């Protein structure tokens, strides 16, 4: 196939652009990275997916979230998600359950 | 500075000549043999006393109607036999072993004309080729596998011609008509991993074909060095020399003076310009110069056949005390220059199929 | 000339130091060169090298050519027979490029550009040494004549002191950071809002200020409001405190960090009432003294609106034939030309309805789910409700530009099992990206081409011609280069943007052209991004090479694609 959901060089291409921005702190800069990486890993398109995807994501790297100490920064990301009407109320609850 | 034209030769083919190289991979007392490539002819010669140069084996590309462009000596650890790889307009690599009379390793996959052939200082099994397709593909000759490719999508939007290994094969500096001055670190932990499995891969062991890596991120890039077509760059230890159509010689180092090459990041954009050995009457590109084995003695040809010689002693471009040699007969077009494995013998090749040998009054 | 000399010298102080510096590193380079060259030369000593061997005559190849290499000097001319080199094939010329599947949007003159401010500081040194003759002496050389009268300008120009730098001017660290200030809710969200792009619901969508202002409002009373004394010290467990909560619709010695107060400010904007959820979200503080903190916050910060709406329309009066009639109105106005394809743009209608001033209406296009037009916008596509699958003429999706939305073609299983490759629909593969397995081999017609490993039927999805988003003007400039090089990896996406495939693309860009090809090309329109789908005209079997019509002029056809490779049978 020589092709997948996401060719490699794009990943390195985008993360370099991630560090280009200045007004974003590194703690809130890394949360940009792994979020966008997993999205392009699966290529979701619809609203149904991201409600499931966040639960998929939180279990996928929740332990990694502990090491990088972005648990609280990720919460603000989830807060923005509901502001975008893209996430439900209970989905926030289950995230903390997987988080801890 | 102390030199004189002791021998002069000329190919009877009258074809324009191309890259010439000296067998640096030799031993004390070995014959002082250098090689030469024309359009389709490949040939070698040995310098001798009294200006003698006996002719050696010469082969001809009777099939591929294309102009050879680059060549470089090769060594095999298995048979202890020297070899030499060549390429040209068609961009296909032919590596001939003089002992076996022929070439057996064939390398195809590059696109347009290959314009660089130059091996890793440490491993003779490694050869990175540069062609008009902007590709920095490297071949593991001993294993006959493709190795990790540099550049690509984020690399040079224009053709690349010049590339150099440093003394230790630590980093690869390269540039082309793009005027982009990009280098890639060999010491990147990822690629040695590929290098290791490269040396022992076998497609017969598993169906899974080899996976060469693709690299699109230099350790540094810039384009403020030259407003005209850069045609030559070489590793000057920690510094970077450059040549361009503008008849100016500029050596430089990345960032500031205190900025180390290995400590630098890809995001860096500062440059420290330090070279001022300008010249003249050589406005055309495709020129190529050479250096001595010990990185001491520098000599440059010219379109008008003149010589532009310098040293790397305390003499620095602060005043640029040049030594501009010139031969009346050698005036048509100097295509390629090559030092021997010493400061005494140098081989100069003119475009008009003619070879001029200069020796030092040591 | 002492002042002129000093101005020369003052510049030279840095210059000769550089001359000292370059010499100093030169010695360091030289010793390293001596270090490296000697180290390398040691192995050169160890590696035994076979001396050269001379050529010998060949009895079977006595007919080989012989070249007599002339000697320009007194040395005799030397001859040697030639040897034919190896014969190898050739691969058609191509340029390096890299795979992708989405889309992507996108000298050497002068030195130092200006009079360096270093000389101004050197002029400041001429100022700091400080009667009137000095002021005139400073005034003598510099264009900014530094007299005491103009020294006032020098000090004012010196008030800049230091550039602010490329950093967030406000103290807005990561909230996980211990130094996170009491950043208000919107300022913390401001960074995310700018970076986020809901079009692909990703941050920094490098394929798309073109973002929603999110200034909207939404219902918040969906919470169950199941009050219970479940938190020993909670909003419950105190009748006065719990009753006081009904009025809104002193904490203990515990204190809250400035970072905590920031996300306390953030949390209220979500629920406005759910202090219980605050306890589970952050384990540092119990609901009591947080409920009480919100009591303090409610007394400090103005109360939230918490307004709910139902809209005057409840149901009916919205038949989709009116939409088609509304589409008919747009169609007869300007879509009759069917040539001016404007890419979708998110229109903003914060208060105005979907009037004729709607940018999509001007752009003869439908509003989308991302449009700031309300949920009652009479331009958005209704859906793809066809029972069998959104793939045939009857279905509005297949007739229109719209690829069937994952959330709209409900009957064709658009949203259902998006992970599962197979689905009833045949107008959502591009949504899923489910391509075919194309093959690369040197095309028999010309150079490279694109082959197929398996049979494929007509009127069904083939791999999408992905590439790079670029405007017309750059396309002609780059195309002029490609026109000089005869290359044509350009595709007329719409009248407003072009997609080019030379530098970046996927495999199918090597497909050759034919006047009657087995495969065709049709622009599709999906999810707010125009793309170009590729489909086979007829039934195909294993191993057939792919071709499609470029749709160039006949003069350009012979100019570029004059090879067709098929005569008439009779
Ligand atoms: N049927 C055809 N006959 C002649 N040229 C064609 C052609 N179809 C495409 N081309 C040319 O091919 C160019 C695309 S690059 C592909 C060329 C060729 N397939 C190769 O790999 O070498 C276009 O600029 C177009 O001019």
């Amino acid at each position: 196939s020589e092709d997948e959901k996401d060719p490699e060089w794009l990943r390195e291409k985008t993360i370099t652009q991630i560090e280009e921005f200045s007004d974003v702190n590194e703690g809130e800069k890394e949360v940009m990275k792994l979020w966008n990486l997993h999205v392009m890993k699966h290529g979701f398109i619809a609203d149904n997916q991201m409600n499931h995807a966040c639960m998929l994501f939180v279990e996928n790297y929740g332990q990694k979230i502990i090491k990088k100490n972005l648990c609280r920064n990720f919460m603000l990301h989830l807060v923005s998600m509901h502001d975008f009407n893209l996430i439900s109320i209970m989905s926030i609850d289950k995230a903390v359950t997987k988080l801890r | 500075y102390s030199f004189k034209c002791v021998n002069s030769l000329k190919e009877d083919h009258n074809q324009p000549l191309f890259g010439v190289q000296f067998n640096w991979h030799s031993k004390e007392g070995d014959p002082l043999v250098f090689a030469t490539v024309g359009s389709n002819r490949v040939t070698l010669y040995e310098c001798h006393s009294q200006g003698e140069i006996r002719l050696l084996q010469s082969y001809v590309d009777a099939d591929a109607d294309e102009n050879f462009y680059t060549c470089a000596w090769t060594y095999d650890s298995n048979t202890s036999h020297p070899l030499l790889a060549v390429a040209g307009s068609r961009g296909i690599i032919r590596i001939i072993n003089p002992i076996t009379m022929q070439c057996i390793k064939h390398y195809v996959g590059h696109g347009n004309a290959i314009n660089e052939l130059k091996f890793h200082p440490r491993d003779p099994n490694l050869l990175l080729s540069v062609s008009k397709d902007h590709a920095l593909r490297l071949w593991n000759i001993q294993t006959d596998t493709l190795v990790a490719i540099f550049g690509g999508v984020e690399g040079h939007r224009d053709e690349v011609l010049s590339a150099d290994y440093d003394l230790l094969g630590e980093k690869i500096m390269s540039c082309g008509m793009d005027h982009s001055l990009k280098l890639w670190r060999i010491n990147s932990k990822r690629m040695m991993n590929a290098i290791k499995e490269s040396y022992d891969y076998n497609p017969n062991k598993t169906n899974r074909p080899f996976i060469s890596q693709k690299i699109h991120f230099p350790d540094f890039s810039t384009r403020d060095i030259h407003r005209n077509y850069v045609d030559c760059v070489r590793w000057l230890g920690d510094l970077i020399l450059s040549k361009s159509c503008e008849n100016a010689i500029v050596c430089w180092k990345p960032g500031k003076m205190e900025d180390d090459i290995d400590k630098i990041k890809p995001s860096e954009s500062n440059v420290t310009i330090l070279g001022r050995f300008d010249y003249s009457q050589c406005d055309i590109w495709y020129m190529r110069f050479s250096m001595d084995f010990w990185q001491k003695m520098l000599a440059l040809g010219n379109q008008v056949g003149k010589l532009y010689v310098w040293d790397l002693e305390v003499e620095d471009p602060h005043k640029a005390k040049c030594t501009t040699l010139t031969h009346h007969k050698c005036g048509a077009a100097i295509r390629q220059t090559s030092f021997s494995r010493d400061s005494s013998i140098l081989i100069a090749v003119c475009d008009d199929a003619s070879i001029w040998r200069w020796d030092r009054l040591r | 000339k002492r002042v002129k000399s000093e101005y020369m010298r003052l510049r030279q102080l840095k210059r000769f130091r550089r001359a000292d510096e370059v010499k100093s590193m030169f010695s360091s380079n030289r010793q390293k060169i001596l270090e490296r060259t000697e180290i390398l030369n040691q192995e050169w000593k160890q590696r035994r090298i076979q001396p050269v061997h001379i050529l010998t005559s060949v009895s079977s190849l006595r007919g080989t050519r012989e070249c007599s290499v002339t000697s320009d000097l007194d040395f005799p001319t030397q001859v040697i027979p030639l040897k034919t080199l190896n014969a190898v094939a050739s691969v058609p010329i191509m340029y390096s490029w890299s795979p992708l599947q989405q889309n992507f949007m996108v000298h050497g003159d002068r030195e130092c550009g200006f009079i360096n401010d270093e000389i101004f500081v050197e002029l400041v040194n001429a100022l700091g040494q400080y009667s009137d003759k000095i002021f005139e002496a400073i005034s003598s050389m510099f264009p900014d004549k530094g007299t005491a009268e103009e020294l006032k300008e020098k000090y004012k120009e010196l008030t800049e002191q230091q550039l602010p730098g490329a950093l967030p001017p406000e103290c807005t660290p990561n909230i996980d950071g211990p130094n996170a200030k009491s950043v208000q809710r919107e300022q913390s969200l401001h960074s995310f809002h700018t970076l986020f792009c809901r079009r692909c619901f990703k941050y920094d969508c490098f394929l798309h200020f073109h973002a929603t202002p999110n200034t909207y409002k939404r219902k918040n009373t969906e919470t169950a409001l199941d009050n219970k004394p479940c938190g020993p010290q909670c909003y419950q467990h105190l009748e006065g405190a719990k009753e006081f909560a009904a009025a809104l619709t002193p904490p203990e010695n515990v204190e809250w960090s400035g970072a905590e107060a920031s996300m306390f400010r953030v949390l209220i904007g979500t629920y406005y009432d759910n202090f219980c959820a605050i306890a589970r979200l952050i384990g540092t503080k119990t609901c009591r003294q947080v409920y009480e903190f919100r009591v303090k916050e409610s007394s400090i910060i103005a109360p939230a609106p918490a307004e709910d709406v139902d809209t005057p329309p409840r149901k009916k009066k919205r038949k989709h034939r009116l939409w088609a009639a509304h589409c008919r109105k747009i169609q007869l106005k300007k879509d009759g030309s069917s040539n001016h394809v404007y890419n979708y743009q998110p229109c903003d209608h914060p208060r105005q309805p979907c009037d004729s001033s709607c940018p999509c209406v001007i752009a003869q296009n439908f509003c989308e789910k991302f449009c700031q037009c309300s949920s009652e916008c009479q331009n958005r596509f209704p859906g793809c409700r066809c029972k069998a699958q959104c793939n045939t003429k009857q279905c509005p999706c297949y007739l229109a530009v719209r690829e069937c939305d994952p959330d709209l073609c409900l009957t064709c299983g658009a949203a259902d099992h998006w992970d599962s490759k197979n689905v009833s629909c045949k107008n959502c593969s591009i949504q899923r990206g489910s391509k075919k397995h194309l093959l690369l081999a040197p095309s028999d017609v010309a150079g490279w081409g694109i082959f197929i490993k398996d049979p494929v039927q007509k009127n069904e999805f083939i791999s999408e011609y992905c590439g790079e988003i670029i405007s017309q003007d750059e396309a002609d400039r780059r195309g002029k280069v490609y026109d000089k090089y005869m290359c044509s990896f350009l595709f007329n996406l719409n009248n407003d943007f072009v997609v080019d495939a030379t530098r970046k693309g996927n495999k199918i860009r090597f497909a050759n052209h034919s006047v009657n090809p087995n495969c065709y090309a049709k622009v599709m329109m999906v999810n707010g991004d125009h793309r170009i789908g590729i489909f086979a005209k007829r039934a195909i079997q294993t191993g057939e090479e792919l071709f499609f019509d470029y749709r160039y002029s006949q003069a350009d056809a012979l100019k570029y694609v004059g090879i067709e490779r098929e005569m008439e049978i009779p």
